[PDB]
């Protein structure tokens, strides 16, 4: 912006990237500071009459660790389903 | 309470190991005091070595004697290497006093303390 | 319920339940506790004589691959007859799974140095040697990592205080750095932050 | 083929027959194991079931498909590792009773 | 979903192999690299000019550790020690006495600018917004003694500007 | 011109936004980028330091200090 | 593997490397902290605290701060039993004193005992 | 006494000692090691400097957080010295330049300085004023230097009579003056028979800090002599033998050569090192300390290659 | 309004002023003992004590969360002008 | 030394410019974070996880807050989740571009340093306008994002997205078929897959050699089910190809930012529970319960159920592990950090078996070791 056009031609002749259009010298793109202030919404809370904390008590639903052994068999289980093999890309994979 | 051992089955191999480590620390001191370019006579160094061995005189458990031997052999690894510095080997010496007394009287004038 | 509360899973819960009972069935010599939390990560609690058998079984056997390793920090706990907890954290590659192997130990009895079965275990084992002092028999290399050389005392124990005993400064009397006993310029005011009135009712141990 | 997907790994020209003789040696070394350990039961069950997956598949890519744990040579290396633990598990007799007690009040957390 | 790299091969056509040879000889795309660098050469640079053209900031920035007061009023702090109770390196030393009326106050309110770490937790914890982060960041002290602020240093620091801090909080009170 | 010549680098007078007690001047350009919007010109002998040379930060009054760090758009 | 085992207690007081002044002179106290009196509720019971003694804390001449020549006064150790407290004190080496866990004495009370005919317990105001 | 002068706790790194020191000089050698032992001792050290602030930055990290403090002074005013000793427990007079400038002779330094500071110190109500000086101060000739220090001792015993005048003999240390003068002989040596008895600097300042913390120190002048008492030619043999530089024996005033060829005599009229109760260390190991500069990689590392007798 | 100290120096708003045997006087060499002229006692007294003819009033100090939280104070006694704990100022009632 | 990226003692016991042994003596940056977090509470010891890593300033915070919330059974509302995803990708972008930059400094290559640090100055401007921090935004409390993003910020993110896509195409223009940089680094740091497993490497290494593993695509620790991307895989290994994997993770991070700006719902900031996060200001001034929860929450810290838990995120290094052990308390009993930088430091011997010292420099610089995190 506001540079002589022959040196801009030497810029885009030095590298074919169209250096003028996206040049990373941002002039006035950032909006005006001290904006209109926001009225912050509040989500699923202080809706009256059913905000019993016993319902959404994630602190009092921690459970102690359940135990198995201490100090005709369709079995030999794995810890998980065997994980499905992935799939190639779409937008220009190789190949 | 049969604890699994470290190296030995009684204290005799522990005595053998600690005297072998003392042999090694005897022959390794003048190499260091020639190598780190210190300012200390050799006999002063050897005598503080045997003082640091005599500091732990009351130790009787075999695992613990083995673990002291492992500590001393690790530091002799660090002094056959030059991985340590001049500061650490002078820090084994106690030369910047610290002249802190042992009498009751001087600990009374400089007090709030037994 | 639906908002603000993390919805627990059941598929991985039942699967790790069955898998823990599977391991408990197939190695009865070295199983003491199998346990599952509410968020379903497996814990297997182990006497320290079958550490190498359990690890050689868990890296292999093809019912559970478990290639990848994470640290074993023996979290420093008094009041127990055997103090420390070696905590393996195994992370598989074919299964997307997380198991933990808590074997126990104490201050002098060595454990069998898992470096020979996991090459990753070497610097973690040297770290736990330098910071706690659990000596590792049948091990190639035990140096001290992440401390000073001339320092000792194994500072992560509960017995070692928050600030150290030694303190380094410079002096021109011997033109070098020397060590001194510690002198703090401010007390570090500890805060009593332990509320009464039974913060969680489910976790009451049976009283004496 | 060409371009196996891993670095320090390259398939041989005969996957099938190497895989079969691997699993028959697994059945052998497992046959030396005593009967009462259910370890033998689980290993023999899953190994013969995986062999039976292999038996009816003269297609390389289809055997990669139906058998879980792809692609091909990871199964081979994993079976080699299973032979290594079987050779270790001649020793260590992991169906014996427990070694001696914990301190009986240990694994309670909240201390 | 995955997109792996260097699935490529040297194509065996003659124009392909002679272009790879010409790139082997003249270092042609090396000259392309030179051209890219010259394209950033004739680009206008983006610096500031420090004593004259300062760099930008944000309305929520964390500065000074100053103190406010009421409209023609008392010191806004009431010695409730929440700032020390959230202070992570304990750089808030508070010793309190009530004054000669019955109203409650302080004696000693020291912030260790060394030991501070500029969380903002003492901004978020102060119940009346009495301690506020300033805007400016220019301390730059030739001694170690003169980065330990006492109470009157803090209040003379907070009386060096308030309209500043009033503007930043007034433009920022709804957010936090 | 000698003053602005040996000041640092600029000749870009032509906006002339404001001035303040202590006498100092504040300019704001539109044409440059994000980083050369606004600048200051320090007057001399504001506390008699021969402050033509060796200028400090925080010679600015605080209201223009908020203005010059680009927190608002207006003086 | 079937070693010495015999009545020889543990001696880590040369392993752990704490200096001898802090080994010998420090007299620890093992006790149960009672309820914080101005509060109520005894959830802060059930934990055997080991504390050390207290030593000098002087006026920092530059700030009036609390500066001490103590490394150890910030310690507190939470135990569960009394036996293991005694065991840890003997194992690590330093001196120690013991105090009991003085329970409340359970009394019998009644609102129907507040109200009576010929017993003098009578609040006369409820 | 005012509070917060009372001692507190284990000494070292902000333990408030019972002393607030005011040290004249301290930019050079002896005052620097004295400030070093006071900062280890943990006092509050007022020090004036009349010089560039780089040497006062040099002695900055010696004391603890804010325990030292600096000011400016001269040999020409009275307000600065009075402001120095406004609030001073103890005050020591170290001053003296080895060579005359074009403004300050060896006359009027030891006349204008100690009279002025002694007078304003006695009028300021200090305790335990300690003035240093040299041994073998004679009223007679052959040393402008030593006769001016003799007149200095006369003035400081004249006014404020319960002071403490301390003389050592010549001192050798980690940055010694005279052995570092024996450095310069290497590029060129003079040998005569004269006895000499050096003393190492850190036990000198140990005796100084014991005598500055302990009363009975006032009035009685003290003399600090090491245990050596040997000959000049043996010292020259010893230093060129420790340095391993080959030699053939035959910033400098002639007052320097008059000092090192005067004499060194004894005085049993006054106590010394161990009568005050401080250890004295011999020459040889500190010589191995201080001769590391001159060797240059030929016989750079050696300890016990040479012993030289006393007398 | 600062007072007069005996040492030719300034007092502070809290009476911690020096003595004639002090070392911090000689750490005040050539540099300002800083002090604020603004005193908290000497501004509150120069406020008009407001009069609100109700019984129990609110206090915020002005502005929404730009001041201290709500406090409801009593205005029954006439022997004492009713004082907010946060606002630092007094009140009365009329009738 | 500057090629010793950060501070790193390296005892190399070589044969002359063609080695014999390398010894990574680390520990010089040892600080005591684990001891300090024993003696504090959760909300207070959060900036130790700000300051543990010192490039990925937000993802490790995400890891710690996810450890606490996976312990505590709380799901934050989804606007906080999408903002957490957004800053995860932005900070991952910053970390990968510094990895490319400091490897360029080690290898020579003085200019992409300056270019991409102008871009990273724009990044720090974003952190300035978000949290009032230049480099260490706490900003991620257990309870989610605190003090949400202000008005007129998504404009800046959008403009940065477009310009940065152009700038990273220009970095591929600059390097990447540069003959001298390519043939400088081809066949160094070969890592077989067996060794890549058993040496405990994680993340960028395991992508960069062989195995097809991804923490994001295989374990949703966030709202990553709805976003669509693809992770690059290295297949030679050949450290050049690992570099290419880092470049394509950067451009895929731009894609995830594009989807995230498409799918931002205007829900909320914090959770619906004043016994976990402190309430806002109007409630803090009026409501009694808000004041009580505020005051007791900033004194004691909230009580926490007991548990020995672990989680891990996809750090720009890799499998970043955090292992909490929590007493029934408001204090963590022992936290622990598994650093992928430490794991990658472990295999330095096998990376430098048969090479020369410039290869040692390129191998230390080619994996994003930082040693503020490698130390624990
Ligand atoms: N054996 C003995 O008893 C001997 C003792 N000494 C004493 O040892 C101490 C250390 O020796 P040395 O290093 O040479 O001495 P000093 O470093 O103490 O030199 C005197 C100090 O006072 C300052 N000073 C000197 N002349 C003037 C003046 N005209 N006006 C103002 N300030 C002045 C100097 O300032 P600056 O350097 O900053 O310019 C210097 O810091 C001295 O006190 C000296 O008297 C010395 C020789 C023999
Ligand atoms: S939080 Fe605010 S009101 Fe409370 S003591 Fe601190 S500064 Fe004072
Ligand atoms: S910002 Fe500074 S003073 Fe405030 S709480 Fe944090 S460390 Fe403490
Ligand atoms: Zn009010």
């Amino acid at each position: 912006a506001s540079a002589t056009r022959l040196i801009q031609g030497l810029r885009n002749w030095a590298s074919g990237r169209d250096l003028q259009a996206k040049l990373q010298l941002r002039y006035q793109e950032i909006s005006k500071r001290t904006q209109p202030p926001p009225k912050l919404p509040v989500g699923p809370s202080h809706r009256l009459s059913n905000n019993y904390y016993c319902a959404r008590d994630g602190r009092r639903e921690a459970m102690p660790p359940s135990i198995v052994m201490s100090s005709s068999e369709k079995k030999a289980v794995s810890p998980a389903p065997p994980i499905k093999r992935w799939e190639l890309s779409q937008d220009e994979p190789y190949l | 309470t049969s604890v699994k051992p470290i190296f030995s089955r009684d204290m005799n191999e522990a005595k053998r190991r600690v005297r072998e480590l003392y042999r090694a620390w005897y022959r390794e001191v003048p190499n260091t005091v020639h190598l780190f370019q210190l300012d200390i006579s050799v006999k002063q160094g050897r005598d503080k070595v045997r003082e640091m061995f005599k500091k732990n005189a009351h130790v009787t458990d075999p695992r613990v004697v083995d673990l002291l031997v492992i500590k001393g052999k690790m530091e002799l690894e660090e002094t056959i290497n030059v991985w340590k510095q001049r500061t650490h080997v002078m820090r084994f010496f106690h030369e910047t006093e610290a002249p802190r007394p042992k009498d009751f009287l001087s600990k009374f004038y400089v007090g709030h303390d037994p | 319920t639906r908002p603000t509360v993390r919805p627990r899973n059941d598929v991985a819960h039942k699967q790790l339940s069955a898998f823990g009972e599977y391991v408990a069935e197939i190695l009865p010599k070295y199983v003491q506790q199998v346990q599952v939390s509410c968020f379903s990560e497996l814990e297997i609690c182990i006497h320290p004589d079958g550490v190498i058998p359990v690890l050689t079984f868990l890296r292999d056997h093809s019912n559970a691959q478990f290639k990848s390793l994470a640290d074993l920090t023996a979290v420093d706990i008094p009041t127990r007859q055997n103090r420390f907890e070696i905590v393996y954290n195994l992370l598989s590659l074919r299964f997307n799974s997380r198991i933990r192997v808590k074997t126990y130990t104490d201050e002098l009895t060595p454990v069998e140095s898992s470096v020979s079965v996991y090459k990753a275990a070497n610097w973690y084992e040297r770290e736990i040697w330098d910071m706690f002092g659990v000596f590792f028999a049948n091990h190639p290399d035990l140096r001290r990592i992440l401390t000073d050389y001339g320092f000792e005392g194994h500072p992560f124990r509960k017995d070692f205080p928050l600030s150290g005993y030694v303190e380094l400064r410079y002096d021109d009397e011997v033109k070098r750095v020397v060590a001194e006993p510690v002198e703090l310029a401010q007390e570090f005011r500890k805060f009593d932050l332990n509320s009464p009135w039974e913060a969680f009712p489910a976790y009451r141990q049976p009283p004496e | 083929k060409k371009t196996t997907g891993l670095v320090g790994l390259a398939v041989c020209e005969t996957p099938h027959e190497r895989l079969k003789i691997l699993y028959t040696k697994i059945l052998d070394v497992l046959g030396h194991i005593p009967k009462n350990a259910a370890y033998r039961k689980y290993t023999e069950q899953i190994t013969n079931e995986k062999l039976s997956i292999v038996k009816a598949e003269p297609d390389v890519k289809k055997l990669e498909e139906q058998l879980q744990g792809g692609q091909i040579e990871e199964v081979i290396l994993q079976a080699e590792n299973e032979l290594s633990l079987a050779r270790k598990m001649i020793q260590w007799k992991p169906w014996e009773p427990l070694v001696e007690e914990p301190p009986a009040s240990q694994w309670k957390w909240p201390i | 979903t995955y997109k792996y790299v260097n699935l490529r091969e040297p194509s065996m056509d003659m124009k392909s192999v002679t272009d790879r040879a010409a790139q082997t000889l003249l270092w042609t795309e090396l000259i392309r690299g030179l051209g890219m660098t010259l394209s950033y050469l004739f680009r206008e640079p983006a610096t500031i000019n420090y004593p004259f053209e300062k760099g930008p900031l944000s309305p929520r920035f964390r500065g000074e550790h100053a103190l406010r007061r009421y409209p023609s009023g008392e010191e806004r702090c009431i010695a409730c020690k929440l700032c020390e109770a959230v202070c992570p390196a304990q750089a808030i030393t508070i010793e309190a006495e009530p004054r000669a009326d019955g109203s409650r106050r302080t004696t000693r309110y020291d912030i260790d600018m060394t030991k501070c770490i500029y969380c903002g937790f003492c901004q978020e914890a102060c119940p009346v917004d009495a301690i506020v982060e300033g805007p400016n960041f220019e301390f730059s002290t030739e001694t170690h003694e003169e980065l330990l602020y006492n109470k009157e240093k803090l209040l003379n620091n907070g009386d060096k500007w308030e309209a500043e801090i009033a503007a930043n909080i007034q433009a920022d009170y709804l957010y936090r | 011109y000698l003053r602005v010549l040996f000041r640092a680098n600029d000749v870009r007078v032509g906006t002339l936004v404001g001035e303040d007690k202590y006498g100092n001047k504040y300019y704001e350009d539109n044409k440059q980028f994000f980083g050369r919007h606004r600048w200051v010109i320090y007057t001399t002998e504001m506390n008699g330091k021969n402050t033509f040379w060796d200028v400090d930060g925080s010679m600015v009054p605080p209201e223009w200090h908020r203005w010059l760090h680009c927190m608002t758009d207006d003086p | 593997t079937q070693l010495i085992t015999v009545d020889e207690k543990l001696d880590i007081t040369t392993l752990t490397g704490v200096p001898e002044e802090h080994i010998k002179t420090r007299k620890a106290r093992i006790f149960v902290p009672a309820r914080n009196n101005m509060q109520s509720g005894v959830n802060n019971t059930k934990k055997w605290k080991m504390e050390f003694d207290t030593r000098e804390r002087w006026e920092n001449p530059l700030m009036g701060w609390a500066s001490t020549a103590d490394p150890l006064s910030n310690l507190v150790l939470t135990f569960s039993t009394k036996e293991d407290a005694i065991a840890f004190a003997e194992k690590n080496g330093w001196s120690y004193d013991v105090e009991e866990r003085k329970v409340p004495k359970p009394k019998s009370k009644s609102y129907g005992a507040n109200f009576s005919w010929n017993k003098r317990t009578r609040v006369s105001t409820k | 006494l005012h509070h917060a002068v009372i001692p507190h706790g284990k000494g070292g790194r902000s333990s408030v000692s019972g002393i607030v020191a005011t040290v004249f000089g301290a930019t050079g050698f002896l005052g620097r090691y004295l400030v070093n032992h006071l900062g280890r001792m943990g006092s509050q050290v007022i020090v004036p400097y009349r010089c560039e602030p780089y040497d006062t930055m040099h002695l900055r990290p010696m004391g603890d957080l804010g325990q030292i403090i600096f000011m400016d002074w001269n040999g020409r005013d009275k307000d600065s010295i009075r402001r120095a000793v406004e609030h001073s427990n103890v005050v020591i007079n170290l001053v003296g330049r080895e060579w005359e400038t074009k403004n300050f002779d060896f006359e009027d330094v030891f006349v204008k300085i100690p009279q002025a500071i002694a007078q304003v110190s006695k009028e300021a109500g200090v305790e335990k004023f300690i003035h240093i000086s040299h041994l073998n101060a004679d009223i007679k000739s052959s040393s402008k230097y030593l006769r001016n220090k003799a007149v200095g001792e006369k003035e400081v015993r004249e006014t404020f009579p319960e002071a403490t005048i301390i003389k050592p003999a010549d001192i050798f240390g980690r940055e010694d003056r005279f052995l570092n003068y024996f450095a310069n002989i290497r590029w060129f040596s003079l040998g005569k028979k004269t006895v000499k008895q050096p003393v190492y600097i850190v036990d000198v300042t140990k005796g100084i800090i014991n005598a500055i913390k302990d009363p009975d120190a006032r009035g009685k002048t003290f003399a600090f002599v090491g245990p050596n008492r040997y000959l000049l030619f043996d010292l020259v043999q010893y230093v060129f033998a420790v340095a391993h530089r080959p030699f053939l024996p035959y910033w400098t005033t002639r007052d320097k050569v008059e000092r090192i060829h005067t004499t060194d005599r004894t005085l049993p009229h006054l106590p010394g090192l161990e009568d005050l109760g401080v250890q004295a260390t011999p020459l040889e190991l500190k010589a191995i300390e201080v001769l590391r500069r001159h060797r240059t990689y030929r016989w750079l590392s050696s300890e016990i290659e040479d012993v030289q007798p006393a007398k | 309004g600062v007072r007069t100290s005996p040492t030719g120096e300034k007092v502070t708003h809290t009476g911690q002023v020096y003595d004639d045997e002090d070392y911090r006087r000689v750490r005040f060499v050539g540099r300002q003992k800083e002090v604020n002229e603004n005193f908290a006692i000497d501004l509150i007294a120069e406020q008009p004590v407001s009069q609100v003819g109700s019984r129990v009033i609110s206090c915020d100090g002005g502005g929404g969360a730009l001041g201290h939280p709500r406090v409801y104070i009593n205005l029954d006694k006439e022997t004492k002008t009713g004082t907010c704990g946060y606002c630092g100022l007094q009140f009365r009632q009329q009738h | 030394h500057p090629a010793a990226h950060g501070v790193l003692r390296l005892v190399m016991e070589l044969s002359g410019e063609m080695v014999r042994k390398c010894d990574p003596h680390i520990g010089l940056l040892h600080r005591g974070t684990e001891k300090l977090i024993e003696y504090k509470t959760y909300l207070q010891a959060l900036p130790y996880f700000d300051r543990l890593d010192y490039v990925s300033m937000m993802c490790n915070e995400q890891a710690y807050s996810l450890a606490v919330e996976k312990l505590l059974n709380i799901q934050p509302p989804p606007r906080a989740q999408w903002i957490r995803v957004l800053f995860g990708e932005i900070t991952r972008l910053l970390n990968h571009i510094m990895a490319v930059t400091t490897h360029a400094l080690d290898i020579g290559a003085m200019t992409p340093f300056f270019w991409m640090f102008e871009e990273r100055e724009k990044m720090f401007e974003f952190y300035e306008r978000v949290s009032g921090a230049r480099m260490h935004a706490a900003y991620v409390r257990p309870g989610g994002v605190h003090q949400d993003l202000p008005l007129g910020l998504m404009d800046d993110i959008y403009e940065f997205s477009k310009n940065f896509s152009l700038r990273i195409d220009e970095l591929e223009e600059m390097l990447t078929n540069n003959r001298i940089w390519r043939n400088r680094t081809v066949d160094i740091g070969v890592v077989t897959a067996e060794d890549a497993l058993n040496y405990g490497f994680s993340g960028v290494m395991l992508r960069g050699s062989g195995i097809q593993w991804d923490l994001r695509k295989t374990q949703p620790y966030d709202v990553y089910d709805q976003v669509e991307f693809d992770v690059p895989i290295g297949s030679r290994g050949d450290c050049y190809d690992r570099y290419l994997c880092r470049v394509e993770e950067m451009r895929q991070s731009i894609r995830i930012i594009s989807q995230c700006l498409n799918k931002m719902p205007p829900g909320e900031i914090k959770v619906d529970d004043a016994k976990v996060s402190p309430p806002k200001r109007a409630e803090m001034k009026t409501s009694m319960e808000s004041l009580i929860h505020h005051f007791k929450l900033y004194t004691e810290g909230y009580q926490v159920p007991p548990g020995a838990t672990y989680t891990a995120i996809e750090a720009p290094k890799g499998e970043f592990g955090v292992y909490l052990v929590s007493d029934g308390s408001s204090r963590p009993y022992r936290c622990k950090i598994k650093a992928p930088g430490f794991a990658h430091l472990a295999g330095l011997d096998k990376m430098s078996k048969g090479h020369m010292l410039a290869d040692v420099v390129a191998i230390i610089g080619t994996q994003d070791i930082v040693f503020g995190e490698v130390d624990r």
